[PDB]
DNA sequence: CCTTGGCGGTTAAAACGCGGGGGACAGCGCGTACGTGCGTTTAAGCGGTGCTAGAGCTGTCTACGACCAATTGAGCGGCCTCGGCACCGGGATTCTGAT
DNA sequence: ATCAGAATCCCGGTGCCGAGGCCGCTCAATTGGTCGTAGACAGCTCTAGCACCGCTTAAACGCACGTACGCGCTGTCCCCCGCGTTTTAACCGCCAAGG
């Protein structure tokens, strides 16, 4: 039969607050990073541990920025995220002018 | 073979002191080594600023004390100052 | 390219963040901000390796570039 | 499908021989020379008839 | 060793060496590295003591880094210290806004 | 004593207007006072500690400059 | 040219900077080209930001640069604003940020 | 205890030569210059200790200016620095 | 007959799909907190004035620190063991919704 | 409430592997001895931080009073959750052109 929405998401929130393993798996992330660096310097190799470092820092970064964005939306008398929420959080932190 | 550094055995002994029945992972030992690195670096940078805002180039323990209670928050800092001061007394009282 | 980021990946990012309900334009906005983040990071990382006169970016240089953006990360010898 | 080929050409800059790799993308008519040593890259247009000696020739004229 | 002569556990002279090669001053006093080493010693004692309690919680014997991140994120002054600090295999607080819990 | 209550509502108004804030709620003022107070607590603690090692019973502008550079809220203008 | 400043054709004292490096506890030794190089970078930064200072002060028919001019010229730049993000100027204030929801329509 | 005042006057006369300045404007400028100098120099010292090089040449200064300032400013600054290196090296 | 360049495989996170249900958004109507003025009261600000800790500043002597040969054993690179977790099936339990 | 049944927790189990013991080195801590000036300290001087008050006045406080955004409610309409259905990002073995 059909389950009622919202439940499975929070249950897997309780599941995904447990294992600190990396969410984005390796190969596509590596290709994206390689396609990026190339724009700064051609023919550049990467130490795989450095790639794991980039992966870790990126994922924790985005998770924390999500936390602030989520609390913005909770303040915004809503439950669902919006892109304007990300703009608000970034405008508070000061990445963009 | 170039000889590399770690602080693993020292804090390893300290861990064995405070918890005899406790194991540890290797990566976490590296994390603690990086921890000591970071705290040491912030302290030393505050020491260099202590020098240049005091126009002096000698480093004594007094500067280390004022550096620690500049960086660390109060209660933790005062306990650490107590530990360091009692160690200063126990060492310099003897040779 | 940038479209190697899957939808359930950013969903899992919401889950470890603990976020419940998801809109639409979130995905492309996420990929954009992630891109600019990695742009600054890997730019000054390759700047470090440029000074290194060597053809592989060190993990050390990655760590120090994170320090240069005030994003100090332990764990990997820093 | 792209062609990744090793060659026996000498890099015009680092002078290491047998260290130039040629990537010929015929779907977009873009050929790419790469040095496995010093890491430089040179790009040039290719047709359907071209071979690693065709773009390596264009690289010699692009320098001089 | 001066550390034993200070009755402590961190090597003095290594630190005295690193103070020299850090361009940290022009001259280096006698007992300043002893004081700094003791500071380090009490800091790591407090941190890993809370980590030991964290392992007592999960009933784990070997320390995983998740224990470390949790014990950082629980205590107040430590978390205000390491605010700009993240750790690989870190994770975050198991935390749920109850306004998003269902009714 | 009670100079925390020396903070006036029209000053908070003026700060909101240069801050660009249009509409002001009434439950704001003492919260503002508390945040301002904790700010200045950490500031003057660090400045006085810098002057503690200075062995001079008077704190200078340079001291406060150095201390606020330590917080990373770094302000120019008065040299340091 | 006796002086190295005249030997560089610049406006800053180089041996000043070299002594600053020596009385810095920065390195142990300092070469000959680095202080010249850094002083040239400084001189470029001064001239570059003083350009925006000159235009921003000329915006108000005033011969003298005020701090408000400097803050305006910084915030009207992009690279300098992301440069000076954690930075505050004395007597600065901020930009005119009038939101569109506020004007009487 | 020297400030950089006439240096500022000469830069100003080289750019907008009909322009005055207040005292505290000069003060903020010298605050600025000292901050920038300290940030670059400390970053160069990080270059040394992260690279085990017992001194610092101009190449370290170039890469540090890359590490601090973003693109357009960085490239124009590298250009000005190398031009100064050139004219000082020629004589 | 033997050794290459292509030409086709099982599997597991990944893209459609519908339907709907619960959450986002416009309206509705009030209403009660809050702008605005006006008069009334107040404290701040400015200008002198005593005015003194005490910082700001200057000789000086020392001891602690900079630095140099022995020495040496602790700290470090390599080897080797076992019980600590990583997962797996059992089984039990607890959410969750339709009832 | 209330049962059925998904979802998760949690208990032996075994395996395997790296944490930790361990052990033989050698190079920096040590130990001891020798110059030296930086600074701990004594002391001189004049500035400026402090306190106080009288006079001026503009700035705050209280209230009178409407009023209009904040908010609770409502209906509504739509478009993400989710579960189902393929489906395509990754690698494994005989062909039929070469030599
Ligand atoms: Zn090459």
């Amino acid at each position: 039969h059909r389950y009622r929405p919202g439940t499975v998401a929070l249950r897997e929130i309780r599941r995904y607050q447990k294992s600190t393993e990396l969410l984005i798996r390796k190969l596509p992330f590596q290709r994206l990073v390689r396609e990026i660096a190339q724009d700064f310097k051609t023919d550049l190799r990467f130490q795989s541990a450095a790639i794991g470092a980039l992966q870790e820092a990126s994922e924790a970064y985005l998770v924390g920025l999500f936390e602030d964005t989520n609390l913005c939306a909770i303040h915004a008398k809503r439950v669902t995220i919006m892109p304007k929420d990300i703009q608000l959080a970034r405008r508070i932190r000061g990445e963009r002018a | 073979r170039s000889r590399k550094e770690s602080y693993s055995i020292y804090v390893y002994k300290v861990l064995k002191q405070v918890h005899p029945d406790t194991g540890i992972s290797s990566k976490a030992m590296g994390i603690m080594n990086s921890f000591v690195n970071d705290i040491f670096e912030r302290i030393a940078g505050e020491a260099s600023r202590l020098a240049h805002y005091n126009k002096r180039s000698t480093i004594t323990s007094r500067e280390i004390q004022t550096a620690v209670r500049l960086l660390l928050p109060g209660e933790l800092a005062k306990h650490a100052v107590s530990e360091g001061t009692k160690a200063v007394t126990k060492y310099t009282s003897a040779k | 390219n940038i479209q190697g980021i899957t939808k359930p990946a950013i969903r899992r990012l919401a889950r470890r963040g603990g976020v419940k309900r998801i809109s639409g334009l979130i995905y492309e906005e996420t990929r954009g901000v992630l891109k600019v983040f990695l742009e600054n990071v890997i730019r000054d990382a390759v700047t470090y390796t440029e000074h290194a006169k060597r053809k592989t970016v060190t993990a050390m240089d990655v760590v120090y570039a994170l320090k240069r953006q005030g994003r100090t990360l332990y764990g990997f010898g820093g | 499908i792209k062609q990744k080929l090793e060659t026996q050409f000498t890099c015009l800059f680092c002078n290491h021989d047998n260290s130039v790799v040629c990537t010929l993308d015929k779907k977009n008519s873009i050929g790419l020379l790469e040095c496995k040593k010093c890491n430089l890259s040179f790009q040039a247009p290719i047709n359907s008839l071209s071979q690693p000696i065709d773009i390596y020739s264009d690289w010699i004229d692009a320098c001089e | 060793t001066r550390s034993s002569r200070a009755g402590l556990q961190f090597p003095v002279g290594r630190v005295h060496r690193l103070l020299r090669k850090g361009n940290y001053s022009e001259r280096v006093g006698a007992g300043a590295p002893v004081y700094l080493a003791a500071v380090l010693e009490y800091l790591t004692a407090e941190i890993l003591e809370l980590a030991g309690n964290a392992a007592r919680d999960n009933k784990k014997t070997r320390i995983i880094p998740r224990h470390l991140q949790l014990a950082i994120r629980n205590d107040e002054e430590l978390n205000k210290l390491l605010g700009r600090v993240t750790i690989a295999q870190g994770g975050v607080l198991p935390n749920i806004q109850a306004v998003l819990l269902p009714k």
